[PDB]
Formats: structure tokens, C-alpha cells, sequence
């Protein structure tokens, strides 16, 4: 294979630039199980998966990093998959997670309710997202760009990511965005990343490496979604556990990358150079408040 | 005056044959770590399995004020080794043992603190 011995496979360069026609995700190895280690659960599986792939690029990694991550409780009522964003991270790194339902997490902070209702004085360096509702996987209707949260991702990126900063966020056939496709244009680099572990579902994170606030390319979203989909659909991927085994290099390095405060007539093309490269993020670095609205209702009589 | 008694609940759950809370979060780790009980990242030794601390916490797991002042957490945030031989239940594990303040092992199972 060698693949086989990845984290899992990304979209190459090639089927990105195609033109296709959105079709319907057939899967030939839809219904493969990957044998998990003992007692090991999917999602910790797939998000550990997830970081060895992210350890491969440019992220920033600031000293008081901040990371956020929506969708993080299962329907056990825990985070696994803040619990292995916190091991992966470095010591100290501040985490803040977030969920429709009420869960118990070892984030920092965690915020129950709906993701519009999360609001951030600050900016991140890291957002994480695995939001899905599965009722989008109904076959039976045409599979269009979906708004819900993926609005607010798209608003969540523009206004609260750091010039530098990088996310991975949960897509599948039916639960996608075109815009969300068309603001990975405005990094450095992007790719959607299948876990070995999970690779019997139409499930990726679109990753977006090095933010620049800007449009680098211009990316139709509908189509690069058919992109994606043509990918899978001609790409079977073989489950496979095997670098759930070597954990041995798993934490992120701590780069000590370097946080200024800039404003945008200072943005030249040397320090786009370096947003590019993963060596600079571009942000306050106040404290971090965050908060959730709350609707107040009275229903007596 | 009245305080419901988690802790007690679930020793005699447990002693009336109840199954252990599940769904701890067992984290994939080296197995090369220091064994220490409570760390900041996983540590598990060959003899044990690292998890997720709150999942790991009788409190937490219960929704109920932690049995403390100020509330405050021993496990949330961090990760707990636990001995294989007793990772079918890291919350009764975590509730009847004791970590050792001078070497952070658990007392009895790693901590040789009392050794000659
Ligand atoms: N609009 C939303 N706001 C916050 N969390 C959401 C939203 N939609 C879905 N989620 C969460 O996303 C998670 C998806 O995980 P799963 O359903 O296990 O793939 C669930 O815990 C949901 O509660
Ligand atoms: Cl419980
Ligand atoms: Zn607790
Ligand atoms: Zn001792």
C-alpha cells in the first residue's frame, strides 16, 4: 500500500483542478470495519488520525495557543475528541469546546447550545470542527449546499481566525458548503483529509493550512465538492488502524511561532511570506472571554 | 446537613453487583510513560491504560458538586493511568484509591514510597 501506514489519505493536487459534475457517493468499501486497537473507541481512532495528518504541515504553534472546537460531545456525554485535541496539543494550550448537547469535557471552557450562540472576544489559532446532523444522509433528495452551521463556520473563520491560523472541518456527500470550499482559496493550502480509520464513509475534514484573510485562488465550491466526491468515488481506501500504533512522535511541537498585532495597510508580501510558511500569526494576544446566548422565555399562563 | 453520598452510592452499587460507568475516554498512548496516576498528557506504563480525566470522575460523570470548597477538579483537564487489571472501571478505581503526594504514584500500585 503505503497508504495503508498513513493516517489516512488527502485529496491530491490533481483531482482538485478537475471540472467535474456532482454525482452520488458509491463507495466500494462502504461497510469495512478498520480492527481498533483494544478498548479504543472510533472517535478517538479518528481524531487521533486526524492530528498524526495535521503534524505533517505548517501549522503555527504559538506560545498561548488558543483552539476551539465545536461539536465535541458524543452521545455518551463526553468530548473524546477534545481529549485527544488536549493530548495532542501543547501543555498550557488554551482549549474551549462546544456543543448542541450537555457533555462532560477536559477543555478549558465549554459552551452548551447551539454554535450561533457562541460568541469570542478573540481570535484562534486552531478551529476544530465536527459538527454533522445525520438526517442529511437521505439519499432520496438532491444533495445541495447546506447553510445551519456551516454559515456560521464561514462567519467564524473571516472574523475570528488568526491571519496564520489553520482549521480541519467535518464534511460528507451530503453535509458540505460551498462556501466553506471557496474560503479554503483564502489559505496558504487546503485539502480534504479521509481518516484510514473511517475511510468507509464519505466523511473528510477540509483542512485549511495558513489563513490569509484574502483570496490566493478562487475556488467554485459546488464544483470542488464533485471534485471531492469523483475522488472518493474512483479512489477505494483501505481501512486501516495501523498508525494508531506508533504514538511515539504524536505530540505537536511547540514552534514558539511568533504572534504580532498588525494592521491590514501593514500587511506586505514578506509577511504573507511568512503567514504562508507557518512562521507568524497575527492577532491580539488579550486574554480570551468567551460567552453563549441565552434566550429568556416565561411560559406560566 | 443532608448531602447526597456519591461516593458511597456507587461503592455499594458496585458491591451489589451493579456494572461499572463506561465510556471512559481511553486515549492511544507509547505505554513507555512514567506511571504516574494524574498527568498532564498520558503516561500510561506497560500495566496500565491511560483516560481522559473527567470521563474518569464520579462527579463530573454524574453532574454533582465536586466534594470540595471550591469545587475544584482533580482529574478534569488531565489524564489518569489506571492498572490494566482494573480499567473496567476507572471511576471506581479513581474514587477508592489514593495518589501519593511525594512521587505522584498511586498508593499501592507504583508508589514504593514505604519500601525499606
Ligand atoms: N448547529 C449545531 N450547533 C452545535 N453543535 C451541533 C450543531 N449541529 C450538530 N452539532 C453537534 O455535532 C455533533 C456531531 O457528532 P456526530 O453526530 O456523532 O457525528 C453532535 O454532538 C451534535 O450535537
Ligand atoms: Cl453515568
Ligand atoms: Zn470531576
Ligand atoms: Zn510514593
Amino acid at each position: 500500500s503505503s497508504q495503508a501506514w498513513q493516517p489516512g489519505v488527502a485529496m491530491p493536487n490533481l483531482y482538485k483542478m478537475q471540472r467535474m459534475l456532482l454525482e452520488k457517493c458509491d463507495l466500494q468499501n462502504y461497510g469495512d470495519s478498520a480492527t481498533l486497537p483494544k478498548g479504543i473507541m472510533m472517535n478517538v481512532a479518528k481524531y487521533t488520525q486526524l492530528c498524526q495528518y495535521l503534524n505533517t504541515l505548517t501549522l503555527a504553534v504559538p506560545y498561548n495557543m488558543r483552539v476551539i472546537h465545536f461539536g465535541a460531545g458524543s452521545d455518551k456525554g463526553v468530548a473524546p475528541g477534545t481529549a485527544v485535541l488536549r493530548q495532542w496539543l501543547p501543555t498550557g494550550t488554551l482549549l474551549v469546546d462546544s456543543d448542541l448537547n450537555d457533555f462532560v469535557s477536559d477543555a478549558d471552557s465549554t459552551l452548551i447550545g447551539d454554535c450561533a450562540t457562541v460568541h469570542t472576544a478573540n481570535k484562534w489559532d486552531l478551529i476544530i470542527s465536527d459538527m454533522y446532523d445525520p438526517k442529511t444522509k437521505n439519499v432520496t433528495k438532491e444533495n445541495d449546499s447546506k447553510e445551519g452551521f456551516f454559515t456560521y463556520i464561514c462567519g467564524f473563520i473571516q472574523q475570528k481566525l488568526a491571519l496564520g491560523g489553520s482549521v480541519a472541518i467535518k464534511i460528507t456527500e451530503h453535509s458540505w458548503n460551498a462556501d466553506l470550499y471557496k474560503l479554503m482559496g483564502h489559505f496558504a493550502w487546503w485539502t480534504a483529509f479521509v481518516t484510514n480509520v473511517n475511510a468507509s464513509s464519505s466523511e473528510a475534514f477540509l483542512i485549511g493550512c495558513n489563513y490569509l484573510g484574502k483570496p490566493r485562488e478562487q475556488i467554485d465550491g459546488y464544483v470542488m465538492h464533485a471534485n471531492y466526491i469523483f475522488w472518493r468515488n474512483t479512489n477505494p481506501i483501505q481501512l486501516s488502524s495501523y498508525s494508531l500504533f506508533d504514538m511515539s512522535k504524536f505530540p505537536l511541537k511547540l514552534r514558539g511561532t511568533a504572534v504580532m498585532s498588525l494592521k491590514e495597510g501593514q500587511i506586505n508580501d514578506m509577511i504573507l511570506s511568512l503567514l504562508s510558511k507557518g512562521r507568524l500569526i497575527i492577532r491580539e494576544n488579550n486574554r480570551v472571554v468567551i460567552s453563549s446566548d441565552v434566550l429568556v422565555n416565561n411560559e406560566n399562563l | 446537613a443532608f448531602a447526597v453520598d456519591a461516593a458511597k452510592a456507587y461503592k455499594d452499587y458496585l458491591a451489589s453487583g451493579g456494572q461499572p460507568i463506561t465510556n471512559c475516554v481511553k486515549m492511544l498512548c507509547t505505554h513507555t510513560g512514567t506511571g504516574q496516576a494524574i498527568t498532564v498528557t498520558p503516561e500510561a506504563n506497560m500495566d496500565q491504560e491511560s483516560f481522559g480525566g473527567a470521563s474518569c470522575c464520579l462527579y463530573c460523570r454524574c453532574h454533582i458538586d465536586h466534594p470540595n470548597p471550591k469545587g475544584f477538579c482533580d482529574l478534569k483537564g488531565k489524564y489518569v493511568q489506571i492498572p490494566t487489571t482494573c480499567a473496567n472501571d476507572p471511576v471506581g478505581f479513581t474514587l477508592k484509591n489514593t495518589v501519593c503526594t511525594v512521587c505522584g504514584m498511586w498508593k499501592g500500585y507504583g508508589c514504593s514510597c514505604d519500601q525499606l
